[PDB]
């Protein structure tokens, strides 16, 4: 990712999208947080950029340009033994996904490779980061809507807390949900704002305020 | 009742696409004048012996 979800994971938290417990993936997203503490270290070294980033994109993104006078290609050198170190058949790959609050936190040496990368975009619905993409989908949580129709076990529609986490979507009080239908262990995502699907002289129409439904009325 | 077109905000953008300009005219549109080849007689009422 451009931030990593492990030293930095509350801003995914903040959209939905809670980090699986602790396998091929699980041991690969602490391979690319292994970078940025590599590669933050290399752009203060001079402040801020790292220098070369052509041959830096050319190692996370693609599993190319092992290298070995020195100190101009000294931070090429002690990073080839960090990316050759774990054994990957490719690259690792970026993911800016698409939004305000997420791009304006990307650190100044994520942005300087975004030039040299083709990085993996991951379009936003309206916000929340929606959830496909082996990426998206292996890494983290793929959730379960809880709406008013599927009521009300976590055995009947087969879902297990290290997989799948909820979204409240019944009306009804949070805290009774994971009380009596059994989704105790099952964490929560939350929102704090809504949306609403009002009808139209034209058509649906889905607006969205920053209040949550219960600090204004209208349902 | 209108969807959606009757909207400015909308028809102004689909009249710079195909722009219109020939209206219904059941007539005769008269765009040119012709006068005569030559100005050959007087037109006098009473005439003079």
């Amino acid at each position: 990712f451009a931030i990593d979800p492990l030293k930095h994971s509350k801003l995914y938290e903040e959209y939905g999208l809670y980090l699986r417990p602790h396998a091929p993936t699980i041991r690969s997203i602490k391979y690319a947080s292994l970078i940025h503490s590599m590669l933050a270290e290399h752009a203060a070294r001079h402040n801020g950029t790292l220098i070369n980033p052509r041959m830096y994109a050319d190692m996370i993104t693609l599993g190319n340009t092992k290298v070995t006078a020195i100190v101009t290609y000294k931070a090429l050198t002690e990073m080839s033994t960090l990316i050759e170190s774990f054994r990957l058949p490719s690259g690792l790959t970026l993911i800016i996904f698409d939004d305000e609050k997420y791009q304006s936190l990307i650190p100044n040496y994520i942005n300087q490779l975004i030039a040299y990368t083709q990085p993996h975009i991951i379009p936003t619905w309206q916000g929340i980061a929606d959830f496909s993409d082996t990426y998206l989908r292996s890494y983290f949580k793929r959730p379960f809507e809880l709406t008013a129709s599927n009521l009300a076990a976590p055995q009947k529609h087969n879902l297990s807390p290290m997989t799948r986490s909820i979204f409240n979507n019944t009306g009804r009080e949070d805290a009774v949900i994971r009380k009596l239908y059994g989704y105790g262990e099952y964490v929560f995502i939350k929102y704090e704002g809504c949306l609403i699907t009002w009808t139209g002289i034209y058509g649906e129409v889905t607006m969205m305020v920053n209040l949550s439904k219960r600090d204004l009325g209208l349902d | 009742v209108q969807s959606r077109t009757d909207v400015f905000n909308e028809q102004f953008a689909n009249e710079a696409l195909h722009p219109m300009t020939k209206v219904i005219f059941n007539g005769l549109d008269v765009n040119t004048e012709v006068q005569p080849l030559s100005d050959d007689f007087k037109q006098i009422s009473d005439p003079k012996g």
